């Protein structure tokens, strides 16, 4: 989740 | 007349898909259509040569016939472009002549990763000319926790992204198969949204009429 | 040392997630895996930047660093390689480099494209050094309409397949989300598949040992 | 539902 946030 | 792309340099993101239903939606509501596809494998050329298609068909062998779209589909009211599936300069060429732009993102982690050079290419032309654009959530699943993973990534991009979604249905599969739209069928699930979703287009080229 | 490579230019083919879950399988079965992603957008790469991987990352910076694998990753059991979701390069170092070469389709027939420019180029390696070939059917719905038009756009290429297609689970999703394969969830229906076509793989390296 | 289903695979396998 933390890094779906990011893209 | 204006144009209009569908522009995503990842490959499962329901680029032709989108075209052709949309396509389809806006050509029995009245208007003149004519679509232009730039992929190498023609695909959605392929499809057109079976069931007739309610728009008008092109192909483009390079750039070169992208560039010149505003000169030879002049007499038409819409071109749409199947933007092609690699990382090539057909992005960078639609971008440059076109008065919106569409990103096909689906509901996945791999998904958003060239989704995100399509902004970037808009952001760079918003210097000689203002191109408006809109995300497309496309074979939306029902998955509340990647839904938002999606969503806050197609917010912290600044733009916006239609109210309406594209969901995952084994129509508008089964229905290229055979070679008809989505409107060839009895499935009002889909034959509903695409239609929703074609009115909001019509509402962006409205505001242009206004100002 | 062997080298096992997932090519299709279609990027909806499901060859990055193929590979996940396939190599997590080797590496149970005490194989020392290591993979490479080639992708520009390296998936394969942020996904295991989540720690939780049976098997070993190495990023491409080019395809030069895709024709040097027996030379650094001559350790592993296996090198697997995440295909290029683009027309390039790649598919040509790759197949120069193999063992095996798998290729991911989906029913949707016009996924079924680029398996041909791949195809041709194995016909082209077979003069050097005949590299074996396969077929892997990924996403599988049971659409049979559907399916035997897939079915007989492998017939033709002339190459066999595997009677273990991945099917279509959600499972095969929310896993990678977190960070984790399809081993790492009590869904049994998909490890299932993976371990039964992962056992296959292997047997094409047991007629020759 | 009807049409084309078999000209597609028929030259998907083609290609
Ligand atoms: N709304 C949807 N519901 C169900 N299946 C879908 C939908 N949109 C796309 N698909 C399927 O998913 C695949 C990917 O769609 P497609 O439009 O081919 O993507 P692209 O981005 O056009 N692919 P490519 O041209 O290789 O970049 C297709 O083969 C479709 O069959
Ligand atoms: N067996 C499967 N079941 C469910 N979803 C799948 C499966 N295989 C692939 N997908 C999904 O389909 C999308 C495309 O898969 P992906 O593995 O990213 O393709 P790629 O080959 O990685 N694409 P590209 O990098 O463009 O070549 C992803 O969002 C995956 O989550």
């Amino acid at each position: 989740m933390t890094f779906g946030e990011n893209r | 007349m204006k144009v209009i792309s569908f522009l995503n340099p990842k490959g499962g993101s329901g680029k032709t898909t989108a075209v052709i239903n949309i396509a389809t939606a806006l050509s029995r509501s009245g208007y003149n259509i004519a679509v232009v596809d730039t992929d190498p494998q023609m695909s959605l050329t392929n499809w057109s040569k079976a069931g007739k298609a309610a728009f008008d068909v092109f192909t483009a062998a390079s750039e070169k016939d992208v560039y010149g779209i505003r000169k030879d589909l002049a007499d038409y009211d819409f071109a749409i472009v199947d933007g092609a599936g690699s990382l090539s300069v057909i992005t960078s060429a639609a971008v440059m002549v076109s008065d919106l732009v569409i990103i096909p993102v689906t509901p996945s982690p791999l998904d958003f990763s060239a989704a995100g050079s399509v902004v970037t290419v808009l952001e760079a032309q918003a210097y000689s000319r203002k191109v408006e654009a809109r995300f497309l959530i496309t074979r939306k699943i029902e998955m509340a926790t990647m839904l938002n993973v999606l969503k806050e990534s197609i917010k912290d991009t600044g733009v916006k992204a239609f109210r309406t979604a594209i969901t995952q249905r084994q129509v508008y599969v089964k229905s290229i198969l055979d070679g008809d739209s989505v409107f060839e069928s009895s499935d009002g699930a889909a034959k509903g949204e695409i239609e929703i979703l074609t009115k909001e287009i019509v509402r962006i080229f409205e505001a242009t009429h206004h100002h």
